[PDB]
């Protein structure tokens, strides 16, 4: 067991050292953002309240080394860092989860890529995409096999370009901006084209 | 001190300065206890009677005060989805006006050609279009060898031919 | 009957019942009565319980009080409880979002022991919400309404367990008290015990015994019997009590060095003092009946004490012997078995009280911290009660269990059935409970205990099932949170009127006998062997002198939501629960036109539901109208009703509410004035009459689908007033302020016509989706503006135009006229939120007319959406010529179990076109059971039919074979029900006979407008670039990996990539394609989606380095 | 590397601290997220525009540049290199721990 990584370690070109950490990246603002919303109110991914965290012991941890402090308060100091980052790679791995307001564990790195929630199986596997409608299903048995019915509204708002050039072409709105005003009036030339 | 001074600069998200923190917590401090006293919320104007300071002030006070709100909490009674999912990215491209503004540089390239190309170039540089910069009237001069003046004039022609119906109905639509 | 304004609904009822059915909103009202202490519960209690007459905050406060300091000589204490009246009355609290809520009142009297000074000062409590004559409570305008929670009774639990590996039975124990540490006794694998204390697996019982100041004479004396135990304490390898109380140390709080006094201290504060464990009033009784601890002394000291920890020892060691019956010492003796946790003699029922009750011990807990805090930083005699209070916590924790709650959830409000089925539920999820990922497959059945407390039909079909249910009709709370059933009681075969009432656990040593036995008006059944439940939930055979017990009446099991299904006994039990979940959502038409086969439950659940005017106090109407009616009491004064037309529910339904009384009738006190919105008469109607056919029509039926005629669009049989409200406010901003104004930007003037110069629409004037609501101007402040802008405003003169127009627009897919404009401002001095200072509200309704995709069912389980509406031509007709109106398909019932629907279908046209039997000579043999005045039954007259004591086989076949015509001389259908019918189509009359009858059919609420959604370029999300999701927002499909599964086994490629990357993704290849098929130009090649690059920066920001690497 | 999905392998290792400080474009070591009145970031913070790029689309801090000629500069007063807006998603920091 101990040779299983042991080999990995020494086969492949990577020292051990990165085992042990000393210098932390820092995930892109827009990855976790900052947004005011309707009202005032603004809203954070929690990772901004786990990054403070860390901000903040890591310079107290420097003001305690360069004043000079008694060995248990650094030891404290350094114990509390460490956990900090632990709270930041992975929430709730080591004892009780770093909570915020309202008592729910907080997100972190590890947190969001684990799961059905996860990104993985979340937004990389299956996406949320457009051009695409949902309605009740009716029996169509005046259909033939290969066809299906499909309701006026849902496949206007479907082919919105489709049909935003096609009437744009037939001189029935002199731009494209006048295509897509009609479009959503819903003026009778629209239907003729949509068919 | 010490504690009292990191709660104030350290405990916050949005960082908020002591000097009015101080004031946040002294506001609170009076409300609370006039609201027992009178029975009732204190209207921020004898809110601000008793911090003989104008009422507008505390009104900006009590929504600075305001901490922000966790993107990831679910929000639904029952447990299925985040908060996060339902923020519109605003500083996303329409995909629609995109389209829309390449047609628009297209009927404006389409209305200069059909002018005469000295105003064309007039009126593109006078606006900054196919460089980052509009320039003033001496620039104008320095490359058509002319004084300002006559740039003056040649932009009113410019203008004058541009209330054209034949242009002004073509480019009004396009709003 | 026994109502005054009740119509005359026959019934086929072989039986009387011997009690009427209780006021079914009376677990809502008690509960807040009991939490309140009024004199009406005042009075409750004095002949339910005397002894100790005591409310839910008269007890907390008791609890609380006395209150000092760490030196005992000051002091406080709380007492009178005062409440004060309402603020303001219910409707004005509705309409400008404030509480309904009174102030709270209590007397604090603070002692000082060192001298003594006295000061009674009267602290305002706080704000209290309360809880109105519905049973609901209002927060911020919005009727929210709380519901009962099931939990496990604080108390003691033995269970037996297998050790599958030499078939040693081993029995465990939890005591599991509320707001304590747990202790698990238990014989180990081996011979010996575990004690498991807080979740430490070690020291056998031998140094607990110990440390309660024993030796091991007292350990040898009182087990000697018990080998097991005697093993144990043999091996107790420990002799000293200080040495126990350090083991405990060890295994209790390490990384503390223990001292001689620290242990004992620290195992009084940590079992037997009341601060750190404190089994509630209900645990102590609990655990007194399951040791027999004591029996006849009131209740006090709910901490745990030490002889209940020996009598704990000695049931267990008992029980692993084998043992039946177990006498403590200086207590009654008690039978020995394994105790049930899903048994509804452990399973209480904390109801609002218990809930509210819960919330004020948090906020007073929070209350004792700060004054105990305060009391001592201030000096003596310059201290007072007010300053030593601060109400903050107390409002802050009422708010907080109020709003952001799951158990107190919004109202579902969208017929009278679901209001009432709302309260009175039972849930299991929440605070203190169980969730449906922490529910097991075991709790979700249902139990013996279950009959007669709670429904066993009534749950939701989804992940909810069985977490969920609602209570019975008969059932009753306990004033100690026990759930409790009325039952007669027979003696030596004589049957009794006295009604007494027994819970679960009572129901065990004594036998029930049927709902619908053989009752020969002396008590005595006439054969001995009767159906009865035993002990166990066993039923079986029984001579009747040895029955002790009868049910009150039929429909005892069932709640009042599945008593309203006719011929409920024919149905399966999952298209029974179907059913019973569809009734709960039906919508309110405009008619609501009475059910022509029912049960008298109806009657009683309209009446009671509280939105149908009642007339409290008799007397003569004084006048009439549609929107309040003048009644002139006996007593010289009168009272008028306003009646509430066109509200929106909160749902978005109507609820109108239509006087049926006249200007000079006289109306007895409880008689029916108005009728709610799903009310005829005064009684439940929550749907329409329907002529049915059951044949198959030309697949337009097929798989479930429903198909109808084009007169119930005509003749509005089935459409629907919804009503929708859109909220827009102008708040203050660093850019200035935001005007309601017509000022807006760039607008045309056909779409001007119909707003005022106040910048809003029109009273009475039709909008849809699209259409400016109101004219809300916001400064945009500065942004580039582009060069082409300027040539722009070059060329017509166009104003910079300096402000945003965010004005509010009909949101897509709906349309309608508008009802009312609410509007509050600032400058109307107003109590706005601190920030907004205009917000105006509207009001838009539409008659939703019955189309394609609605759905319909019946109220037995058969459900479908609407296949098409065909022509009133095309319709098979009777030779009467009446089309029929609604046909559904025959391959369904036969295969799906629900024939009770077809029953309801004979005996609905038989009430239809009336009948008569023949009295000529004699009755016939049929009809010798059916009551008289059934006999005789004119058109269109109304029956009805209990659920479980109904019309027979017989009784109906009877009833079909005399059904006299209407006007001509023609007897439609056959004695066997099926009637000839002439198809529409083709003309042709068809080669067999179908069934017909008029059925009882019902709009549910998922109608196709609010269904139907599509998008082709919406918004986006903020950290991945896909489109968001829901109606709400534009929404846009989950393409899940479920369906990538399906694409890839395709072979598709192109068409997989295409919907992963550029068509939610690739945001430059989104703008690209969007751009090329406008220009009709070729769709470019995908490029990489967003989403993965997210993902490579977020493993990079894990100290992974991740590098793609070209080559 | 530059992202024209022709890939030929995807690799993962472990990341020692000179990789993690020649991945950032900074050195966040204030817990400043956003100033409570102006609504801006600030210097050095979580959200610093010098570290991870402007937030508006070509200007720099106090907007000594507003247009789009200037590309690829980074001004000399706060260092805020003005360029295109969503670098913000692209560019990172990093924490020198003591
Ligand atoms: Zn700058």
């Amino acid at each position: 067991k101990r040779l299983k990584v042991v080999a990995a370690f020494q086969q492949s070109g990577n020292s051990p050292m990165g085992m042990v950490l000393d210098a932390v990246p820092v995930i892109p603002p827009e990855l976790r953002p900052m947004v005011q919303l309707d009202g005032g109110r603004f809203a954070t991914s929690d990772l901004n309240d786990l990054y403070r965290r860390v901000i903040n012991r890591n310079n107290r941890l420097k003001r305690l080394i360069d004043l000079g402090a008694p060995e248990i308060i650094v030891n404290n100091e350094k114990r509390m860092l460490q956990e900090s980052v632990d709270a930041l790679f992975d929430n709730g791995r080591r004892g009780r989860p770093v909570t915020g307001p309202g008592n729910r564990p907080l997100k972190s790195l590890s947190d969001l890529l684990k799961g059905k929630q996860g990104r993985f199986r979340q937004n990389l596997l299956g996406k949320r995409v457009d051009y695409s409608g949902r309605s009740v299903i009716v029996v169509g048995p005046q259909l033939k096999l290969h066809q299906c019915g499909l309701p006026k509204l849902m496949a206007l708002e479907l082919f919105k370009p489709f049909v935003m050039k096609r009437l744009v072409d037939l001189n029935h709105a002199q731009n494209i901006k006048s295509a897509k005003r009609m479009v959503e009036r819903q003026r009778p030339q629209v239907w003729d084209v949509l068919e | 001190q010490a504690i009292t001074r990191a709660m104030a600069d350290q405990a916050r998200t949005i960082r908020i300065p002591v000097h009015m923190v101080e004031v946040i917590n002294k506001l609170g401090r009076i409300q609370r206890e006039l609201l027992q006293d009178l029975g009732r919320e204190p209207t921020p104007e004898e809110l601000a009677k008793e911090m003989d300071i104008t009422p507008e002030k505390v009104l900006e006070i009590q929504q600075y005060a305001r901490e922000p709100i966790s993107l990831d909490q679910t929000i639904g009674d029952e447990g299925d989805s985040q908060l996060g999912d339902f923020i519109e990215d605003s500083e996303a491209v329409v995909a629609v006006d995109a389209v829309s503004f390449t047609l628009l540089q297209d009927q404006l390239q389409s209305v200069l050609d059909t002018l005469s190309e000295r105003e064309a170039g007039v009126v593109r540089l006078r606006f900054g279009l196919t460089d980052g910069q509009p320039r003033t009237l001496d620039e104008i001069g320095q490359v058509y060898g002319v004084t300002r003046e006559r740039i003056r004039q040649i932009e009113s022609k410019t203008m004058s031919k541009l209330r054209h119906p034949s242009r002004s109905q073509v480019l009004r639509d396009y709003l | 009957n026994s109502v005054p304004g009740a119509p005359n609904r026959v019934s086929f009822a072989k039986l009387r019942e011997p009690l009427e059915v209780p006021g079914l909103l009376d677990v809502q009202t008690d509960s807040f009565e009991w939490l309140i202490g009024s004199p009406r519960w005042r009075e409750s209690a004095a002949e339910r319980g005397d002894v100790n007459p005591v409310g839910g905050l008269e007890e907390v406060l008791y609890e609380l009080s006395p209150i000092e300091d760490f030196s005992g000589s000051m002091s406080l204490s709380f007492s009178d409880p005062r409440f004060d009246d309402v603020k303001a009355p219910v409707d004005e609290c509705k309409d400008k979002d404030m509480t309904y809520a009174a102030p709270l009142f209590v007397t604090a009297e603070f002692i000082n022991n060192n001298t003594g000074e006295i000061k009674s000062q009267t602290v305002f409590m706080g704000d209290f919400p309360m809880m109105t004559e519905k049973g609901t409570f209002i927060i911020n305008g919005t009727e929210r309404v709380v519901v009962s929670q099931l939990v496990r009774s604080p108390g003691v639990y033995f269970d037996e367990t297998i050790d599958k590996s030499t078939d040693k039975t081993l029995h465990s124990v939890k005591v599991i008290p509320s707001r304590g540490a747990w202790l698990e006794f238990d014989v180990d694998k081996r011979d010996t015990v575990g004690v498991r204390i807080d979740r430490k697996r070690r020291q056998p019982v031998t140094v607990l015994l110990k440390a309660l100041g024993w030796t091991s004479e007292q350990i040898v004396e009182r087990f000697g019997f018990s080998e097991i135990m005697r093993s144990t304490l043999e091996k107790d390898n420990t002799v000293g009590t200080d040495e126990a109380l350090l083991d405990i140390y060890r295994k209790l709080r390490p990384g503390e060095p223990p001292t001689k006094e620290s242990a004992q201290t620290l195992l009084e504060n940590l079992f037997f003092k009341e601060k750190r464990y404190d089994l509630a009033r209900v645990g102590r009784y609990k655990v007194n009946k399951k040791l027999g601890l004591h029996v006849g002394e009131p209740i006090t000291s709910s901490t745990l004490t030490e002889e209940d920890v020996v009598a704990t020892i000695e049931y267990l060691v008992r029980l692993h012997e084998g043992q039946t019956t177990m006498t403590v010492p200086g207590g009654v003796e008690v039978p020995v078995e394994t105790d049930d946790i899903d048994h509804f003699g452990n399973r209480r029922l904390r109801t609002v009280g218990e809930l509210i009750q819960n919330q004020i011990r948090v906020g007073m807990s929070r209350m004792e911290r700060v004054v105990r805090e305060r009391m001592t930083t201030q000096d003596v005699e310059a201290i007072t009660p007010q300053t030593l209070i601060n109400i903050r916590p107390v409002v802050a924790a009422i708010k907080e269990f109020f709003g952001t709650s799951q158990l107190s959830q919004f109202m579902d409000q969208n017929n009278p059935l679901s209001g009432l089925t709302h309260k009175r539920r039972l849930s299991a999820l929440g605070p203190g409970g169980l969730s449906r990922e922490r529910a097991g497959l075991e709790v979700r059945d249902v139990h013996p205990s279950h009959y007669g407390r709670m429904c066993p039909i009534e749950t939701p079909e989804g992940p909810n099932i069985g977490l969920i249910g609602s209570l019975s009709v008969y059932a009753r709370v306990n004033p100690f949170g026990f759930i409790e059933t009325p039952y007669r009681k027979v003696v030596d075969g004589v049957v009794s009127d006295e009604i007494v009432y027994l819970t679960a656990d009572e129901e065990d040593r004594h036998v029930v006998a049927q709902a619908n036995s053989p009752i020969d008006a002396d008590g005595r059944f006439v054969e001995p062997r009767v159906l009865v439940r035993r002990k166990a939930g066993e039923v079986e055979y029984v001579p009747s002198s040895e029955v002790d017990y009868m049910d009150v009446s039929p429909r005892q099991m069932v709640s009042v939501a599945t008593a309203m299904i006719p011929f409920l006994e024919h149905d399966d039990a999952n298209r029974a629960l179907m059913g019973a979940n569809m009734q709960r959502q039906a919508v309110p038409l405009v008619r609501s036109e009475a059910p022509l086969v029912g049960t008298g439950m109806e009657l009683r659940a309209a009446i009671d539901a509280g939105d149908v005017v009642v007339a409290e106090e008799s007397g003569v109407i004084e006048e009439v109208s549609a929107d309040y009616i003048t009644v002139m009491h006996d007593n010289g004064t009168r009272r008028t009703y306003r009646m509430r037309k066109f509200a929106r529910s909160n749902h978005g339904t109507c609820a109108n509410q239509c006087p049926i009384v006249d200007a000079g009738d006289r109306v007895e006190a409880g008689q029916v004035i108005a009728d709610g919105p799903c009310t005829d008469d005064g009684e439940m109607a929550l749907g329409k009459n329907l002529l049915v056919a059951i044949m198959p029509w030309e697949g337009h039926n097929y798989e479930d689908a429903i198909i109808l005629s084009n007169r119930l669009v005509e003749e509005d049989v089935l459409t629907s007033i919804h009503i929708e409200e859109h909220e827009i406010d102008a708040r203050d901003t660093k850019l200035g302020a935001e005007e309601i104004t017509r000022d807006i930007p760039n607008i045309s003037d056909e779409v001007l016509a119909d707003l005022d110069e106040r910048g809003i629409v029109r009273i009475g004037a039709e909008v849809r989706d699209g259409d400016i609501l109101v004219g809300k101007v916001t400064p945009k402040g500065e942004t580039e503006l582009t060069p082409e802008e300027r040539l722009l405003r070059a060329i017509f003169g166009e104003k910079a135009r300096e402000v945003r127009d965010t004005s509010l627009k009909v949101p897509h897919g709906e349309s309608g006229k508008v009802i009312g404009i609410r509007v509050f401002s600032r400058e109307d001095e107003d109590e706005l939120p601190a920030g907004v200072n205009e917000l105006v509200r509207v009001y838009v309704a539409q008659k939703r007319k019955i189309s394609d995709g609605d759905k319909l069912a019946g109220r037995h389980g058969n459900k479908g959406v609407i296949g098409k509406i065909l022509p009133v031509e095309d319709m098979p007709f009777l030779a009467d010529g009446t089309p029929v109106d609604i046909i559904l398909n025959t391959h369904g019932v036969p295969r799906r179990m629900n024939i009770g629907q077809i029953l309801e279908t004979h005996l609905g046209w038989c009430a239809h076109s009336g009948w008569k039997v023949d009295a000529a000579k004699g009755v016939p043999d049929w009809a010798a059971r059916l009551p008289d005045e059934l006999l005789e039954a004119q058109p269109n007259a109304i029956v009805s039919t209990p659920v479980f004591d109904g019309a027979q086989e017989a009784e109906l076949q009877g009833l079909l074979s005399c059904t006299l015509p209407n006007r001509d001389g023609d007897v439609l259908v056959d004695a066997d029900g099926k009637a000839m019918l002439f198809d529409g189509r083709s003309g042709e009359p068809f080669p067999y006979p179908v069934t017909v009858g008029y059925m009882y059919i019902m709009k549910l609420h998922h109608l196709v407008d609010d269904k139907i959604h599509a998008r082709s370029t919406g918004p986006y999300s903020m950290i991945t670039q896909q489109p968001l999701g829901g109606k709400a927002q534009f929404g846009g499909q989950r393409f899940g990996e479920m369906e990538c599964w399906a694409m890839q086994a395709y072979g598709a490629a192109y068409t997989l990539q295409e919907l992963l990357t550029i068509k939610s993704d690739d945001t430059v290849g989104r703008v690209k394609v969007y751009e090329a098929i406008v220009k009709g130009e070729n769709i470019p090649e995908p490029g990489i989606p967003e989403s993965f690059k997210v993902l490579l920066k977020e493993l990079q920001s894990l100290c992974l380095n991740v590098e793609v690497l070209s080559s | 590397m530059l992202d024209v999905n022709f890939f030929d392998e995807l690799r993962i290792g472990l990341a020692t601290a000179e990789d993690i400080r020649q991945w950032s474009y900074g050195e966040v070591k204030k817990p400043e997220t956003i100033n409570y009145r102006t609504l801006k970031p600030e210097k050095d913070g979580l959200f610093c525009e010098k570290i991870f790029g402007p937030t508006r689309d070509w200007e720099c801090y106090c907007g000594k540049y507003k247009r789009v000629r200037f590309k690829g500069i980074i001004c000399e007063r706060c260092g805020v290199e003005v360029t295109r807006a969503k670098v913000r998603r692209e560019r990172m920091g990093h924490i020198e721990l003591a």
